[PDB]
């Protein structure tokens, strides 16, 4: 009756999830653990291996920029792609496209980055991150070696990733979890909160049922994810703070317009 | 001027 509908919803969200996001967590873990028969990644652990694998595992390449800014700029454009993938997914959530268009923008403005970090964990282990649709692996250590402005820019996403990955969620749990984040009825500037809260409540129930059936032995996996949602806010907060340090302490800082609009806050 | 809005309106 109501639960059968909560399972149908969970499966719709998963089917749309697999459409919007090519590199699933299942595939990413298959590569990180070494379980794929379809090739293997190129490791970038120092400045020399970056050069050899620069044109490799890549997303007019003559930038003449410092390695730190080129990496950072590489991050910008995977985020640009991800913002588009998240938007395609958010529009597949039943009832989203019927929201006030300006409320949709607000939900995406304050939600994309929370979801990018969540899904970024699926590509991360304690040693690095899968990059370029699984073609490359960038060591966490190599990212800290960067200059002091950009050296503590990815470590935060690593700390959260290792902890979030301890929960052992799959693509089904993440599909609903992402939908709940997007449908937050407490995003600043929303004009019609109640219709957003009604959707999230129905999503939270599908998530709770999803977790009980999928992780029947992991008691309190729901209350743990509700806390992670709160963490993701402070994590993005500290992230936006760092960006303004760069924008203020760094020159020659080209930023993609889509991120300028999202970051305007 | 909203890029996010143009993304939201595309099919
Ligand atoms: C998975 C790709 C990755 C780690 C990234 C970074 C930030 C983000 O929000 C999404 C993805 C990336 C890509 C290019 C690069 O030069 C450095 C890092």
């Amino acid at each position: 009756p109501e639960s059968a509908d909560l399972r149908a919803l969970a499966k719709h969200l998963y089917d749309s999830y697999i459409k919007s996001f090519p590199l699933t967590k299942a595939k990413a873990r298959a590569i990180l653990t070494g379980k794929t028969t379809d090739k293997s990644p190129f490791v970038i652990y120092d400045m020399n291996s970056l050069m050899m694998g620069e044109d490799k595992i890549k997303f007019l390449q003559e930038q003449s920029k410092e390695v730190a800014i080129r990496i950072f700029q590489g991050c910008q454009f995977r985020s640009v792609e991800a913002v588009q993938e998240i938007t395609e997914y958010a529009k597949s959530i039943p009832g989203f496209v019927n929201l006030d268009l300006n409320d949709q923008v607000t939900l995406l403005k304050y939600g994309v980055h929370e979801i990018i970090y969540t899904m970024l964990a699926s590509l991360m282990n304690k040693d690095g991150v899968l990059i370029s649709e699984g073609q490359g692996f960038m060591t966490r250590e190599f990212l800290k070696s960067l200059r002091k402005p950009f050296g503590d820019f990815m470590e935060p996403k690593f700390e959260f990733a290792v902890k979030f990955n301890a929960l052992e969620l799959d693509d089904s749990d993440l599909a609903i979890f992402i939908a709940v984040i997007i449908l937050s009825g407490d995003r600043p500037g929303l004009l019609n909160v109640k219709p957003i809260e009604d959707i999230q409540d129905n999503l939270l129930q599908a998530l709770e049922l999803q977790l009980k059936l999928n992780h029947p032995e992991s008691s309190q996996l729901f209350a743990k994810l509700l806390q992670k949602m709160t963490d993701l806010r402070q994590i993005v907060t500290e992230h936006v703070q760092l960006l303004q340090v760069i924008k203020k302490t760094e020159t020659d800082m080209s930023l993609h317009p889509l991120l300028q609009e999202i970051y305007k806050d | 001027p909203s890029l996010l809005k143009k993304l939201l309106l595309a099919p």
